[PDB]
């Protein structure tokens, strides 16, 4: 079972704050200590701070400006992280991991895409891919879903609900106008089409929504 | 601080041959090293701890070696989703640091 | 009583090696440099500090580190002397046997 | 007793001293960085080790190695006192004896 | 004798930002370091004792990370005041010394 939990994301304005959370599962010692990693896009990961539930202990990185706030809950299991003050500088994906106190992290959470803007959160708008009518096809066919006009990042692009993850593209999104876009690809047999079933999940956190897609010829 | 320096930042090499990550640290930290992979949009996952003990659920072709200043993460026959950034972590003084990273190109 | 003692300072010895391995490194991690961070290791430099080896390849930086240090320290000449006391009754008991006194 | 019990820890620490210079050797060979890996300076090192001399020039760094070192030192330790234990016996009953007792 | 080097010698920033200081010594002094302000026609003024450890009386903008031969004195948000020459210090071995001076340029 997943050991450490982190909801997908959170949009912060510039200048407030934000609470984040790692709910916990798995073995539990008082030897264990839960760490926070920040990591934006494109570089690298970045120690911030450390905490021991079992005594409230917190120690912070002193070569960066402090920006967190380190506090724990010892009956829910739940590590929480206070993000104070934040500017674009402090837009990145914020990990929790769980070290058994011999120095390694063991097990990672999923991480938290945090978004500092003033910009509204926007649920995405998923169009189906389905071939032009003219189009030819070989043993396989390529099919897709078009994800958008939402906002901030990420979302999570699924082909029939996980089960299908064989030749399967999920391109970056670009940003236009203070709004996401991007597309998926999946690639199947062409005797699998349409007579089984194909179909895009899309999950967007930071709105809470989730929907489906399925892929019908035109 | 313990400075890890992670060089080349990337790494080009052909299916099927053995490539090996270098892990400089400003200091003898002896043994005290771990290594993480992280392939794109996942989290990072611990493949080699204490520079040479194995992981469970790790490929038996990820090796480590190395102590003192000079560390070496070795994939034997690389294959392609070992494609993604490979980091290195002491834990030997405080605070815990990690690499600049290398990602692997095939 | 001299037996009951040193068993009494054993289980002690323990429970301050334990303590004292735990304390540690809740103490020492937060300053810079410091390698009494983990737990394996700072039992080992509880072992150590206890019987006064003196390897000198672990110490504690900080004022609470040095604190519980001392307390380990003195946990450990107090047992270790508690038990040549022990010894030393036991000898004399022994003696006093063999001479018929 | 006192005096056959000193000789008894005696050539119990030349036991443990050897064994565990052979020991140590074999426990410290196979990890990285390791110094312990001769029987000669192992042996050196069982003797501060025993004696709690603290040069700090040799010390295992694997679980087996600290393992045997806790061993040599208790062993010493415990020898140490032994003595300590057997001339206190040996001062206490002259005493009994320069007073008529 | 332990030599302090502070490089470089100017640092040019601007307002509301972040600057750093360096300060390298010759060898290992663990957290000895101290860290003092001179404006100018002044006398020098204790910011940071022991790498990172706060002085009353100082504002809290002023921050201090590092270990062994590696120091920095980070000043968060630089304003006008801020404005002087920048002295490190150790106390590891005798005699004490000081480092060349950083100053700051606004
Ligand atoms: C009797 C004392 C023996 C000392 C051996 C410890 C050295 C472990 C090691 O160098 O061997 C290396 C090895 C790591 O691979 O450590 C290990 O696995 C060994 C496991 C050590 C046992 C863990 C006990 C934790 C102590 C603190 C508990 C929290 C209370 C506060
Ligand atoms: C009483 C203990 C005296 C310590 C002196 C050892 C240092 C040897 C040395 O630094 O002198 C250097 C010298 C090498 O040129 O060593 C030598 O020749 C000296 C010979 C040492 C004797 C060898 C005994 C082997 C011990 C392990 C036996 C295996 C059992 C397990
Ligand atoms: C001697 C008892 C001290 C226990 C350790 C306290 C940790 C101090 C952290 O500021
Ligand atoms: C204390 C007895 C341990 C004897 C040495 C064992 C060597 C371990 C090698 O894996
Ligand atoms: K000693
Ligand atoms: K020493």
């Amino acid at each position: 079972q997943v050991q450490l939990q982190q909801p997908g994301a959170e949009l912060v304005k510039p200048g407030a704050s934000v609470k984040l959370s790692c709910k916990a599962s798995g073995y539990t010692f008082t030897s264990d200590w839960i760490h926070w990693v920040k990591q934006r896009p494109g570089h690298g990961l970045e120690w911030i701070g450390e905490i021991i539930p079992s005594y409230g202990r917190a120690n912070y990185n002193e070569k960066i400006q402090k920006k967190a706030t380190l506090t724990a809950d010892k009956s829910s299991s739940t590590a929480f992280m206070q993000l104070s003050s934040l500017t674009s500088e402090d837009s990145a994906v914020y990990y929790c991991a769980r070290e058994r106190g011999d120095g390694y992290f063991a097990v990672w959470g999923a991480g938290t895409t945090v978004t500092v803007s003033s910009a509204k959160t926007t649920p995405p708008s998923v169009y189906p891919l389905a071939p032009g009518s003219a189009a030819q096809t070989n043993s396989m066919v390529t099919l897709g879903c078009l994800v958008k006009g939402y906002f901030p990042e990420p979302v999570t692009v699924t082909w029939n609900s996980g089960s299908l993850s064989s030749g399967v593209h999920t391109f970056p999104a670009v940003l236009q106008s203070d709004l996401y876009t991007l597309s998926s690809s999946v690639t199947v047999p062409s005797s699998s089409w349409p007579s089984e079933t194909v179909t895009c999940n899309v999950a967007h956190p930071a709105s809470s929504t989730k929907v489906d897609k399925k892929i019908v010829p035109r | 601080d313990i400075l890890l320096t992670q060089s080349p930042a990337i790494l080009s090499v052909s299916p099927g041959e053995r490539v090996s990550f270098s892990c400089r640290a400003s200091q003898s930290i002896g043994t005290d090293i771990h290594w993480y992979q992280q392939r794109t949009n996942g989290s990072p996952r611990l493949l080699i701890k204490y520079a040479s003990e194995s992981i469970s659920g790790i490929p038996s072709r990820f090796s480590g070696s190395g102590s003192g200043t000079d560390f070496t993460l070795s994939i034997n026959s690389v294959e392609s989703e070992d494609i993604a950034n490979y980091y290195c972590q002491q834990s030997n003084r405080w605070p815990f640091t990690f690499g600049s990273g290398t990602k692997l190109e095939i | 009583l001299h037996w009951r003692a040193a068993g009494a300072a054993t289980v002690l010895l323990v429970i301050v090696l334990l303590a004292g391995s735990y304390l540690a490194v809740l103490a020492e991690r937060g300053a810079p440099g410091a390698q009494l961070i983990t737990y394996p290791r700072a039992l080992w430099w509880s072992v150590e500090t206890a019987t006064g080896v003196g390897y000198g390849d672990l110490y504690p930086v900080t004022l609470w580190g040095r604190l519980v240090a001392v307390v380990v320290m003195v946990a450990g000449i107090t047992s270790f002397g508690l038990v040549t006391a022990a010894l030393a009754t036991w000898f004399v008991g022994r003696e006093q046997e063999r001479r018929g006194h």
